[PDB]
């Protein structure tokens, strides 16, 4: 019932606005705008139409962060659905205006988003007594951060690798948030031979790890056995909320 | 769960544990951070904790036996002192309530103990909360099927002069039938049933052959009981029918 | 699995020709005991299930069918010590359609509904 | 972030206070001169923070 997004750094000077047009005759929500910590800086106004809620800004310290709620909490219970629209702007008076095409000219917000892919080499064995099978794969995580970007001058190097337990130490010492992955049907202990870390210049960061777990099938059938059909899942969980 | 061994008295489980706790210290103002929560995982909670000399709440399974695996070990701090521990394992408990008086139409306990590493006079139990169902929909385990379970607080002595608190969740199974009657209730049936067909004939010395016959199948009978109990000090319901 | 069952019911079914009594007593005796090995042997592979499979059915068809010829065996040769030869004759040839007909009902009822 | 609560705030502190020493501001320095103030409150402000308990002793405790 809540909503939350980030925004880019704002220079001194600039403004920001906001609006909020519902579609399925949803009810009007209320939107804030803080930073990061939580201080509040402005709260939305309906205006008599009643059909949107705007919210304007401008910053004057020298490093403007900020932060957009959406609250719904106090809506009609058990909603089947509901359905806004968001449009923001940074340097753009009269927001609504410019034909405002969903394409716009550059991104406003931040980006947090993880890029998945799992492959499958082998299989150990599957056992039917104990309803579960091994398997040995290769995994690959990557995200997008603006930090941890290094000036190839200093260095004279293209890209950066860090294996086994030294990724941790890094991350704590820039203490950025790392995301973490867990096999949520793993059995056991999982025996990772290979964690290396690629990060690139600009901020692009590549992990990789070869596996071998054990993992639980509980989707076994045996009523047309020996002529069954069975299928086998691989599940990967993020260990941190979808807020991060 | 895992699977369930007779013979040994055991089972494995797999499942998630939470320890939360409220702390004046530990706070951080969001100001000099930029961030709302921070999260410690694998070993770096322990070094946070010996910088600032906080006392934290051990915890230790009673009934385990061998090694326990955890895959994850993460802490979240929230900056009025809030905390929230959470831990997935994978452990195996033994189960000392084991009775088969009434096997195999017997009913059996199982118990999880969750001991703090503390006296009474610096950490203890007070509430139950239930941010998960207790039983999970999908279990495996097709043979015991889970009927009820509870959860309660409590304490015990240890050393002289000193308490710990004790976390006890207690799972009621029964066995399934299905597989005793198709294998070895029926085959038995049919035997003494067939043997007791030619006593209608009065071929003197036939019966002589059949009876000798039949003690040397009851003898594997009974050795292939046998292979799934450990070496019990009474006689339980298939024993007794054995010597019948 | 498939293949040894079927020669060993197929053999035992050759022996009905013949009119020799007390010797099918012999026959359905020996098969039941090793019917018992080959349930054994399935049952190392799988679960304690809570149901039963294509295969239990199967073995269950096998065990109720080579009782009732243990019954007939009995009662033929007791028919015959009395003096009713016709009579016992009579239910040889009965019994020997019955035994064929009843395994392919299951094959085709298994493939009416997985097939 | 996730809900908004206003509450208040507790910890520790250093209050630096300065009369006509403008090199303060950035917090260097140290203190110099004369008494500026009293640190003592003119008033109390008694509270009413009362709490009632039970217990049950037994010979283990």
């Amino acid at each position: 019932r809540y909503l939350t997004q980030h925004t880019r750094n704002l220079q001194p000077g600039d403004t920001f606005h906001a609006l909020v047009e519902p579609i399925g005759e949803a009810p009007l929500p209320r939107l804030r705008l803080t930073d990061s910590g939580g201080k509040p800086l402005a709260f939305g106004l309906i205006d008599q139409p009643g059909e949107s809620v705007e919210l304007n800004y401008t910053c004057d310290q020298d490093i403007c962060e900020l932060v957009v709620h959406v609250d719904g909490t106090d809506g009609q219970k058990d909603s089947g659905e509901a359905v806004y629209r968001l449009l923001v702007g940074i340097n753009a008076p009269n927001l609504r205006e410019s034909g405002q095409t969903p394409v716009g000219s550059s991104v406003f917000l931040e980006s947090d988003l993880v890029t998945v892919g799992l492959a499958v080499d082998q299989i150990v064995g599957v056992d039917q007594r104990s309803e579960n099978f091994s398997v040995v794969g290769t995994l690959k995580l990557s995200w997008h951060d603006p930090k941890l970007g290094f000036s190839p001058d200093q260095c004279g190097c293209t890209v950066k690798s860090f294996e086994d337990a030294s990724i941790r130490a890094v991350a704590g010492e820039i203490n950025l948030p790392l995301p973490s992955f867990s096999f949520y049907n793993q059995q056991g202990n999982r025996w990772s031979q290979n964690q290396v870390i690629f990060v690139t210049p600009d901020g692009r960061a590549s992990y990789f790890e070869r596996f071998t777990v054990t993992l639980q099938a509980p989707d076994f059938d045996f009523l047309a056995y020996p002529f069954d059909r069975q299928k086998f899942s691989i599940k990967v969980d993020l260990a941190v909320p979808t807020n991060m | 769960i895992v699977g369930v061994d007779q013979r040994s008295e055991n089972f494995s489980v797999v499942g998630t544990l939470k320890l939360s706790w409220h702390d004046p210290k530990l706070g951080f103002s969001p100001d000099q951070c930029g961030c709302t929560v921070k999260s410690f995982e694998d070993a770096s909670i322990r070094a946070v904790a010996g910088e600032i000399n906080l006392p934290l709440p051990s915890f230790s399974f009673y009934n385990q036996q061998g090694n326990r695996w955890s895959q994850n070990q993460v802490i979240f701090v929230t900056p009025d002192g809030r905390a929230s521990y959470f831990e997935r394992f994978t452990v195996t408990l033994q189960a000392p309530d084991f009775d088969f008086l009434a096997y195999p139409f017997d009913r059996q306990k199982f118990s999880i103990k969750v001991d703090l590493a503390v006296p009474t006079n610096m950490f203890i139990f007070n509430e139950i909360e239930r941010f998960q169902q207790v039983v999970g929909d999908q279990l495996g385990e097709e043979e015991w099927v889970v009927t009820s379970y509870s959860q309660e607080i409590t304490e015990v002595p240890f050393e002289r002069g000193s308490t710990n608190s004790r976390f006890t969740t207690t799972l009621l199974v029964k066995r399934n039938l299905e597989y005793y009657i198709l294998r070895i209730f029926v085959p038995l049936f049919l035997i003494i049933s067939v043997s007791w067909v030619i006593f209608f004939l009065k071929d003197y010395g036939r019966q002589l052959e059949v009876a000798s016959g039949n003690l040397l199948v009851f003898v594997a009978f009974n050795f292939t009981i046998s292979g799934d109990l450990p070496r019990l000090g009474y006689l339980t319901v298939l024993d007794r029918f054995m010597i019948v | 699995i498939f293949v040894p069952l079927f020669l060993i019911i197929s053999v035992s079914w050759v022996i009905f020709f013949l009119k020799d009594y007390g010797r099918q007593l012999e026959v359905a005796s020996g098969n039941l005991l090793v019917f018992v090995a080959f349930n054994f042997t399935i049952s190392g592979d799988l679960p304690r299930l809570g149901y039963l499979t294509v295969l239990d059915r199967f073995m269950i068809v096998s065990f109720c069918l080579t009782a009732i010829v243990v019954l007939i065996s009995v009662c033929q040769k007791r028919l015959g010590a009395v003096g009713k030869q016709a009579v016992a004759a009579q239910i040889d040839t009965w019994v020997l359609v019955i035994y064929p007909l009843v395994y392919s009902l299951y094959i085709i009822w298994v493939y009416l509904r997985f097939f | 972030l996730d809900k908004f609560q206003p509450t208040y705030t507790t910890g520790s502190f250093q209050l630096i206070l300065g009369l006509n020493a403008p090199q303060v501001i950035s917090g260097e320095g140290e203190p110099e001169g004369e008494v500026f103030a009293s640190l003592a409150s003119l008033e109390i402000k008694p509270e009413a923070h009362v709490q009632e308990l039970e217990i049950r002793l037994d010979k283990d405790t």
